[PDB]
């Protein structure tokens, strides 16, 4: 499944996963691509925060979903 | 109407995202504020307070410790952090911590605001916007996030 993530500038991510695959996989995937530490990403399909302990097909996330990746801003 | 013709993915019940394509500079006027760490609030208070004063900005952080008494539980950038209410307010009520993104959603809830974060390249050309709330844009409160680390206050032109 080739689901892709979007990013506050507009970057987007295509990632390889399964669906089997939960969130804190995914969330793993990006920061081997991108750097960004699991504990500073939000997922969200939808309009709704994804949890790490729940599986892909559980938010019925499927081929060419696009999630959205949300990060906190501060300056 | 450009800013009106922008498109808005909501990514929260009180936050939205964009990918725009503009310089800053056109569409807004960028008021400087300073660089002591409380800008976010800085730049809040000189759009929202009426009396402008160098310590404007602790109205602002105050009527966020109201709002995060009442939202921070529920509120989902929150739930990322392992930071419970009385944690949360010690670190953020201190001085040179960085507000922005948690904060300006909590702000828009509690001061029936809508509040747009504009993101810049070093060129004044926006990369990226967040929006807290679904109100109008020309009275929503206008905020310039330049790098990932400083915020300056923007008022329409
Ligand atoms: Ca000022
Ligand atoms: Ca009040
Ligand atoms: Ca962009």
């Amino acid at each position: 499944m080739q689901i892709f993530v979007k990013t506050l500038t507009g970057k987007t991510i295509t990632l390889e996963v399964e669906p089997s695959d939960t969130i804190e996989n995914v969330k793993a995937k990006i920061q081997d691509k991108e750097g960004i530490p699991p504990d500073q990403q939000r997922l969200i399909f939808a309009g709704k925060q994804l949890e790490d302990g729940r599986t892909l097909s559980d938010y019925n996330i499927q081929k060419e979903s696009t999630l959205h990746l949300v990060l906190r801003l501060r300056g | 109407d450009f800013l009106e013709g922008i498109t808005w993915d909501s990514v929260s019940d009180i936050q939205s995202v964009s990918n725009p394509s503009f310089t800053i500079t056109d569409y807004f006027e960028v008021v400087r504020q300073p660089a002591d760490g409380n800008c976010f609030y800085h730049s809040l208070a000189e759009l929202y307070i009426p009396n402008k004063s160098d310590h404007a900005y602790r109205l602002v952080k105050n009527e966020l410790r109201e709002a995060a008494e009442k939202y921070f539980p529920t509120e989902p950038e929150a739930a990322a952090t392992g930071m419970r209410l009385d944690e949360y307010l010690d670190t953020a009520l201190r001085d040179n911590e960085w507000g922005g993104s948690l904060e300006a959603a909590m702000l828009s809830r509690h001061l029936g605001l809508t509040v747009v974060i504009w993101l810049v390249d070093g060129s004044n050309r926006v990369v990226g916007a967040t929006r807290f709330g679904k109100g109008s844009l020309k009275t929503a409160l206008h905020l310039l996030h330049s790098g990932l680390t400083h915020f300056d206050a923007l008022r329409l032109l």
